[PDB]
């Protein structure tokens, strides 16, 4: 869940994840592993749904 | 499984047309989230916006639905993830998922084709089988 | 004013808006509408001025 | 209205030169904000920096003035938005808006041309009429 | 140290600096000067080390 | 000074191979931070990941070590900056700095070459002299 790896899971992580799936930004290799919420080897809308539900 | 249909429309050069994206064969559990990339020619079509269809029921649609347009990369991207937290804003019926607004720049065929699909899951977070039909503007 | 759409208008929004005008980043289609402060169909320095004044 | 002049200079290969950007015909209400994109050839000119001119009066100029250089995209971008909150740091007189520092890499003409303009408003937030004159290095 | 120039030096600055060195993002010309922690004309891993130590 | 060696390996098309990056001649003060860019051909090699070698001793290696892969830009980037705050997680011995995991897509030589180096300093924050040896997959 901690996309940027700053130690806290918040709205900034979800924004980075959503922008990554929308291909606006690229994530670093470390961030890619942390963005993979369900750990299935891909970063997509399923991760987005899970992280957004976690924050809500 | 689920069939995603990129609509086929015709239009004159200089006019703005709407290219519907259809969701066919929506399962009983519905569709809680999906993302996919379409390819297009920026020299033929200028995509100025993408709007959510009527099958997205979120009263604040931007919370569940977002898109991006990249002319330099010749792709458009869709991101849906229902924002209720309970599965309430999931897509449950067939119809228009999104409407692509494009201004026709030339008489050449304006192909909008399937490029990549990411997640496509129901309310039980089970990934659904999905197939894509290519379309666009003046492609017939 | 709420560029990223997290529910709060702060310095993070202005930074995203300024970087967008400077073409460092791209905004998503949803974010584009929210970044258009004066709602004239374009995202530019006029939006930047208005948002910065709002925060100050 | 307002005329933006990209300066024309000459210089030897291997030297760093300064290409001034002039603001001519600054209105009585002044210029509170502006943004525009210039095109250039990275094979001919290596732009290493852009500095604000003397017509920017903000004691902390980076608060009101910022730029970006993209060799891979062959463009440079300017962003001005006076940061006083009252209109105090608006441009009120004619002169040098910015100075482009470029190292000449080849003897070929180094065109710096107008590409796109966004906002360009006075202190009453009224968008001003603006025209651009192209310039560069060794273009005469 | 203040990469984005919002007035505070925090984790957001380090993240922007690290992503810049990893070439994920570009920094604006103003931000480039502030990201150059040791002021040697380049933005690299030495700046990253110094900023991370400052925050820790 | 310090020699960075891009390993040379052989492998069949369709297999995933590991290309080690060696640090040779590590100084007595060690290496607290380093960053550099390598070039490659995405049509020949599909780089799917980069892992830190055993000479990175940080128990939480992602805090000190990070990478990025850009197929569209044909480059890979390395960022090391020891995260102890005291110099405790600095590289002090010779060996494998990183392992590049790549799937071979074609029989053509897969060059991984040195492109750019940024910082490369010891625990006293002194920039070290460094040289690079190019390598890759099926390049012999
Ligand atoms: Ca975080
Ligand atoms: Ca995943
Ligand atoms: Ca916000
Ligand atoms: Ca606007
Ligand atoms: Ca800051
Ligand atoms: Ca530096
Ligand atoms: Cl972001
Ligand atoms: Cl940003
Ligand atoms: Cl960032």
């Amino acid at each position: 869940g901690d996309v940027n790896g700053d130690g806290t899971i918040n709205s900034t992580d979800l924004t980075m994840l959503k922008r990554s799936v929308l291909r606006a930004i690229t994530l670093t290799d470390d961030a890619k592993a942390r963005a993979d919420v369900d750990k299935n080897g891909s970063i997509n809308s399923t991760d987005v749904l899970l992280l957004s539900r976690y924050l809500l | 499984g689920v069939v995603v249909e990129i609509g086929k429309v015709t239009g004159s050069v200089g006019t703005t047309v709407e290219i519907p994206v259809y969701f066919r064969g929506v399962p009983s559990k519905g569709i809680a989230n999906c993302d996919f990339v379409f390819r297009y020619d920026p020299n033929v079509l200028e995509i100025i916006g993408i709007d959510p269809g009527d099958i997205i029921v979120d009263p604040n649609p931007t919370k569940s639905f977002d898109t991006a347009i990249y002319p330099d990369r010749k792709i458009i991207v869709f991101l849906f993830a229902e924002d209720s937290g309970t599965g309430a804003y999931a897509i449950t019926k067939d119809g228009v998922f999104a409407k692509i607004r494009a201004t026709v720049k030339s008489s050449a065929p304006g192909y909008i084709t399937f490029d990549e699909v990411g997640g496509f899951a129901d309310n039980d977070l089970v990934e659904q089988k999905v197939s894509f039909i290519d379309g666009g503007v003046n492609v017939g």
